[PDB]
């Protein structure tokens, strides 16, 4: 899984 | 001016979606991860540290006759992943599905996280949130969509992700062929620089719809659906065996179980995610515990409508002077 900005 | 490109999942779990894009002259084709929740176009490159590239296709700016250093310009980006990437910056010609954009900022990675080096199918990211999030300094750059807007027939792209299957990104038009019934458009807040909208409630399976406002972001760059602790608890309460695990860090359920669908509200309309989309398979190879695709937002600070929810809809990012988000059934 990926969790694209922070 | 329009453009359609095929997007393809990178694994059988649909963790992410890759789209071929053409950079440079003559063209170097890189598979990019179209990310509506960031604003940077970045690519593995001839400058990337060679202990950090592992089967990825690299962008060689020295072979592009359209490529030019943006002197002094520089980038660093951090994701909710904890993912990191950084380096220097080029302008070049970038084409997506035959829609060409010249002087696109192409941010060349000198440095890339573990997470990225580990992922061989992704050659970089193409960010499609709002440009205020772009990271390049001292001069902030604009996104590929912003650079195309004006040239486009309609200043709009759609997302039509497939479940275990390719789909399409369209730029400049709405394929009235691709969805069923009506598109429901809903207001977008640009204030944090996200495709940020507000959903009008939820149902779990064939249960009663609870009208409650859920603020979150349309993010094709995130795999899972991230919803408040309250909502996610109601979901897994309906699946015998499901529990939140400290060990694995999320709701898991016995692989043998039956996922109920999840309904989200867009205005007076309703999008059902079939329970099958919510199965992300065994938490480890051989395990009979399976990973759920609806997890708690409580530790991000934002609710994310990620691939699990968007793949269930035909989604329009209207990027007009007054941006709006459309959903249809497909």
């Amino acid at each position: 899984p990926t969790e694209x900005r922070e | 001016s329009t453009g359609s490109a095929t997007t393809t999942p990178i694994d059988s779990l649909d963790d992410a979606y890759i789209t071929p894009v053409q950079i440079g002259t003559p063209a170097q084709t890189l598979n990019l991860d179209f990310d509506t929740g960031s604003s940077d176009l970045w690519v593995f490159s001839s400058e990337t540290t060679a202990s950090e590239v592992d089967g990825q296709t690299i962008y060689t700016p020295s072979k592009s006759t359209t490529a030019k250093l943006l002197s002094g310009a520089t980038w660093s980006i951090s994701y909710g992943d904890g993912s990191s990437s950084s380096g220097d910056v080029y302008t070049d010609t970038v084409s997506v599905g035959g829609l060409t954009v010249t002087g696109q900022a192409v941010e060349s990675a000198k440095k890339v996280s573990s997470s990225f080096t580990e992922d061989s199918t992704i050659d970089g990211l193409l960010g499609l949130a709002f440009s205020t999030l772009n990271t390049v300094s001292p001069t902030q750059q604009k996104t590929f969509f912003d650079n195309a807007k004006a040239s486009l027939d309609s200043p709009v792209f759609t997302a039509d992700l497939g479940y275990h299957a390719p789909g399409t990104y369209n730029f400049g038009f709405i394929d009235t062929t691709a969805y069923t019934g009506s598109i429901t458009y809903t207001a977008v807040s640009t204030k944090q620089g996200f495709w940020e909208w507000t959903s009008t409630g939820y149902a779990v399976g064939s249960g009663t719809f609870k009208s409650t406002s859920i603020d979150g972001i349309a993010d094709t760059g995130t795999t899972l659906l991230y919803l408040p602790a309250t909502v996610v608890s109601a979901y897994w309460a309906q699946v015998s065996g499901a529990k939140s695990s400290s060990s694995v860090g999320g709701y898991v359920f016995p692989c043998s179980a039956t996922l109920p669908s999840f309904t989200f509200g867009v205005g007076s309309a309703r999008i059902v995610i079939p329970g099958d989309y919510i199965d992300f398979g065994p938490i480890s190879t051989g395990s009979s515990s399976c990973f759920g695709g609806i997890q708690s937002s409580a530790g991000i600070g934002i609710n994310i409508f990620g691939d699990v929810a968007l793949k269930a809809a035909f989604v329009v990012f209207n990027g007009a002077t007054t941006p709006t988000l459309g959903f249809a059934s497909k």
